[PDB]
């Protein structure tokens, strides 16, 4: 799975 | 059921709730201060975002970790159990994405004008549309990627027009919008392919930036490096 | 709510709510199944334990959090607020609290003849009333404070009289009754001294233990020396 | 703070 936007 | 605290009152409430790791309180207090009917601050917003991506990134794992067990089970019989439960969060998790669509629709985004509350409001519309979608099979799976789709497709028309490419939340919605093309769409190579320009292309703005700017745009733009690594 | 549901399948989904992470389900879902009024096997009163430790685990971090900035604050004003929100959070933890002393009493206890249950469910009343204890202030302090102590101390003399000194639920029950004393009764010395003679009675007693029991016990004499070093 | 019984 990849990397949505994450703090 | 926050109707009678004041919208200062859940402002601070919710960065306590942040502080103490509390994301569904963070949700709700934010969902009280929507709901009194004035525009969100960038901190705001920001605020409204962290709430509900912790409350729903929660359910979304839980629904992963269900619907491959039952999937296993469909390859010894084990009753309707494992199928209610997947079906329990995966009703819980609509209602959570309906419930922040359902604040952007009333009235969040008709009254955005900035192109930085309009960009970001429409990123989350999508954003939730594509939560709507990881789960979806029925009728309306087609119409809910395509309302993800659309809602991307806005934010990335404003965006282009009206922010650098090095601004994070051009950078936040255009990995997003890759990652919907690539886990929901069926559509690898224009997830790859806008990943690669929006890198690109933001590189070539770093130079523009404030040290401070520089480290917000380069955090984003290693999180599209990460994807094309594990795409190509 | 869980009284239409089947007993097996409540405990199969607190299985499937634990591999999920979801704590709040998991203990919903073993709350039914003590319901059913039937007495609960070891496993059974593993995923009762499990759930509710995390859920008020959970709540006693935030309230920690809270009481924190609450202390600072005591130290500009802030309105009313953090207060407001730690009592908040204490009203939850004490209603979780509540609950499980509530499955306790109606009626696990009082059925439970064996000391491997018995044990166990006293053990569960000192924590629990412990955790009420930590966010005590007022008239009935003192008597939560003696509730914990006293079913420790039932727990303590049924498993000193029934069960080996490697046992994992007697190892476990010293180590809470030791940190009841040490951070709830102001006896610092009794924690000491009582986690430092269970530790050597267990170490006396592990030549007796297969591989498997020898890794149980040891990783909760662990604990216990962990405590020992940070304490001494 | 000291260690309770945890899994
Ligand atoms: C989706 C998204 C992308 C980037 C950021 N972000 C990272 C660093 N700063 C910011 C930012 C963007 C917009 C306004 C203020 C800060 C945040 C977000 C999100 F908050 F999730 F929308
Ligand atoms: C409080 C407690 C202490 C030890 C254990 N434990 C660790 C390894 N095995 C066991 C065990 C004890 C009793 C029955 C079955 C297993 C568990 C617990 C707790 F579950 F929290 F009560
Ligand atoms: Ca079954
Ligand atoms: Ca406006
Ligand atoms: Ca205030
Ligand atoms: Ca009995
Ligand atoms: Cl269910
Ligand atoms: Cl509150």
């Amino acid at each position: 799975r990849p990397s949505s936007w994450r703090q | 059921a926050m109707g009678s605290m004041e919208r200062a009152s859940l402002i601070q409430k919710a960065k306590l709730a942040e502080q103490a790791e509390r994301y569904e309180d963070m949700a709700a207090f934010m969902k009280g201060a929507v709901e009194k009917g004035e525009e969100l601050s960038c901190e705001e917003r920001n605020l409204l975002s962290v709430a509900y991506k912790n409350v729903v990134g929660g359910q979304r794992a839980a629904w992963r970790v269900l619907s491959s067990i039952e999937q296993k089970s469909n390859e010894e019989e084990k009753g309707p159990e494992v199928r209610e439960y997947r079906e329990k969060v995966e009703t819980e998790l609509q209602g959570v994405c309906d419930t922040v669509l359902g604040l952007l629709d009333s009235h969040l985004i008709k009254e955005a004008g900035d192109a930085e509350s309009r960009v970001f409001y429409l990123k989350m519309k999508g954003d939730y549309y594509r939560y709507l979608a990881e789960v979806a099979t029925g009728d309306d799976k087609k119409r809910i990627i395509d309302s993800a789709r659309s809602a991307y497709q806005e934010a990335m028309d404003i965006s282009k027009k009206e922010m650098p490419p090095t601004n994070p939340i051009r950078l936040g919605l255009a990995l997003n919008f890759s990652v919907f093309h690539y886990e929901i769409a069926n559509s690898p190579e224009e997830a790859i392919s806008l990943a690669k320009t929006t890198f690109d292309e933001a590189m070539a703005d770093l130079h523009t930036l404030s040290e401070d700017s520089y480290k917000d745009s380069t955090l984003i733009m290693q999180l599209l490096r990460d994807n094309l690594t594990l795409w190509t």
